[PDB]
C-alpha cells in the first residue's frame, strides 16, 4: 500500500533504474604552505575537468530541449567562473591552509547557506541549483566515478530520491518511459517535466526507490496510484483488461 | 532591417532591470522587458510558434526572417502554474504579426506574480549584426520594440 502525489497520471510497463551516489567524504586535515601550492593546482586541475565536462552537458542541453534549458547551464558554468569564487576559494587555501574540497565547498555553500536565510520558497529552490554545482565540483576534484544518465541502451523506468536540473538536462527521454522519485512534490522543473511531457511519474513516492533494486520489474499505475513489484502474468492480464476500460472511456 | 513589434502592451523597460539574473545578465538572450498593460500576448512577428510553456505563459517563436524570439510573461510566474493565463495557440502554428498566442489575466497576475516585467529576448545572439533598443510606450501588435540588422 504506497501512495505518492502522482504528478502525471497514465500506466507504463518496464524495468526500474536505481541512481545509487556514493557519500562524499571531505578531509578535515589541515595542509602545510608546500602543500598550499600544490592543493590550489589540484583545484585548478579539478576545475579544468567540470569546465569542459560542464560544457558538454550545455551542448546536450540545447539539442534535447532548447535555448530554454541551454542558458541555464551558461549562468552556472558563469557563476562557477566567478571571479569572486577563484580570489575567495584560493585566499581560504593560503590564509587558512585548508584544503581545497574541504575550501571550496565553505565558498559554494557559504553563498547557498546565506540564500537558505531567505524566507521564500522560490529563492530557496534557485539556491538547490547553486547548492549542486558545489557538490559536483567536489567530486570532480576527488574525480568520483559517474553514472551518466546518457549511457542507457535500454527502455527502462527512472526512479531516484530525487533529480537535479542537471540531470535532466543529460536525461533520455525516449529510453526513459516515466519518472518516479521520492522528492518534496513541485521540486524545480522536475516534477515540472512530467506535467509538460505528459508522461506518467510520481515525486512524492516516499521510500519507493529503498524497496526496488536496479533491473526490477514494475508496473506504474498512475491510476489508482500503485506500484506492482514482479507481479504474475494472471495479475498482468487482469489490469490489461483494466487498461482497454480507460482506452474506451 | 527587422522590426520586431510589441508582443504585449505596456513601457519599455530595460532588461537589465529586471529582478532576475538569468534574464538581466542576459543569460538567455538580449532584449527589452514590458511592463504589461493589456490583457493578451501576440506574435511579435511573422514565423512559427516554437514551444509554448505547461503553465502557459511563455513561448518561443522562429521569425521568417530566421530570428528566434523568446517572451516570458513576469518574473518566477511558473509558480502560479497555469492561473491567469489561456493558451491559445497552438505550438508549431505558423503565425503572422498580431495573432493572439496568450490571453492573461492582469489584476490577477499583478496580484499574485512576484513580478509582471516581461522579458522579450533574442536568442540567436551570435547571428545577429544589431540589435537596436526602442524606448516608450507600445501598443500590442503595433509599436516596434527592437531594430535588428
Ligand atoms: O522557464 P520557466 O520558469 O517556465
Amino acid at each position: 500500500m504506497i501512495s505518492g502525489i502522482l504528478a502525471s497520471p497514465g500506466i507504463a510497463f518496464g524495468k526500474a533504474l536505481l541512481l545509487k551516489e556514493d557519500e562524499i567524504v571531505i578531509d578535515r586535515k589541515k595542509i602545510s604552505a608546500d602543500q598550499v601550492d600544490q592543493e590550489v593546482e589540484r583545484f585548478l586541475s579539478g576545475r579544468a575537468k567540470a569546465s569542459a565536462q560542464l560544457e558538454t552537458i550545455k551542448t546536450k542541453a540545447g539539442e534535447t530541449f532548447g535555448e530554454e534549458k541551454e542558458a541555464i547551464f551558461e549562468g552556472h558554468i558563469m557563476l562557477l567562473e566567478d571571479e569572486e569564487l577563484e580570489q575567495e576559494i584560493i585566499a581560504l587555501i593560503k590564509d587558512k591552509h585548508m584544503t581545497a574540497d574541504a575550501a571550496a565547498h565553505e565558498v559554494i555553500e557559504g553563498q547557498a547557506s546565506a540564500l537558505e536565510e531567505l524566507d521564500d520558497e522560490y529563492l530557496k529552490e534557485r539556491a538547490a541549483d547553486v547548492r549542486d554545482i558545489g557538490k559536483r565540483l567536489l567530486r570532480n576534484i576527488l574525480g568520483l566515478k559517474i553514472i551518466d544518465l546518457s549511457a542507457i541502451q535500454d527502455e527502462v523506468i527512472l526512479v531516484a530520491a530525487d533529480l537535479t536540473p542537471s540531470e535532466t538536462a543529460q536525461l533520455n527521454l525516449k529510453k526513459v518511459l516515466g519518472f518516479i522519485t521520492d522528492a518534496g512534490g513541485r521540486t524545480s522543473h522536475t516534477s515540472i517535466m512530467a506535467r509538460s511531457l505528459e508522461l506518467p511519474a510520481i515525486v512524492g513516492t516516499g521510500s519507493v526507490t529503498s524497496q526496488v533494486k536496479n533491473d526490477d520489474y514494475l508496473i506504474l499505475d498512475a491510476v489508482n496510484n500503485q506500484v506492482y513489484v514482479n507481479p504474475t502474468n494472471e495479475v498482468i492480464d487482469k489490469m490489461r483488461a483494466v487498461q482497454e476500460q480507460v482506452a474506451s472511456e | 532591417t527587422i522590426e520586431i513589434i510589441a508582443p504585449l502592451s505596456g513601457e519599455i523597460v530595460n532588461i537589465e532591470d529586471v529582478p532576475d539574473v538569468v534574464f538581466a545578465e542576459k543569460i538567455v538572450g538580449d532584449g527589452i522587458a514590458i511592463k504589461p498593460t493589456g490583457n493578451k500576448m501576440v506574435a511579435p512577428v511573422d514565423g512559427t510558434i516554437g514551444k509554448i510553456f505547461e503553465t502557459n505563459h511563455a513561448f518561443s517563436i522562429e521569425s521568417d526572417s530566421g530570428v528566434e524570439l523568446f517572451v516570458h510573461f513576469g518574473i518566477d510566474t511558473v509558480e502560479l502554474k497555469g492561473e491567469g493565463f489561456k493558451r491559445i495557440a497552438e505550438e508549431g502554428q505558423r503565425v503572422k504579426v498580431g495573432d493572439t498566442v496568450i490571453e492573461f489575466d492582469l489584476p490577477l497576475l499583478e496580484e499574485k506574480a512576484k513580478s509582471t516585467l516581461t522579458p522579450v529576448v533574442i536568442s540567436n545572439m551570435d547571428e545577429i549584426k544589431e540589435l537596436i533598443k526602442l524606448s516608450g510606450s507600445v501598443t500590442v501588435g503595433e509599436t516596434p520594440v527592437i531594430r535588428i540588422k
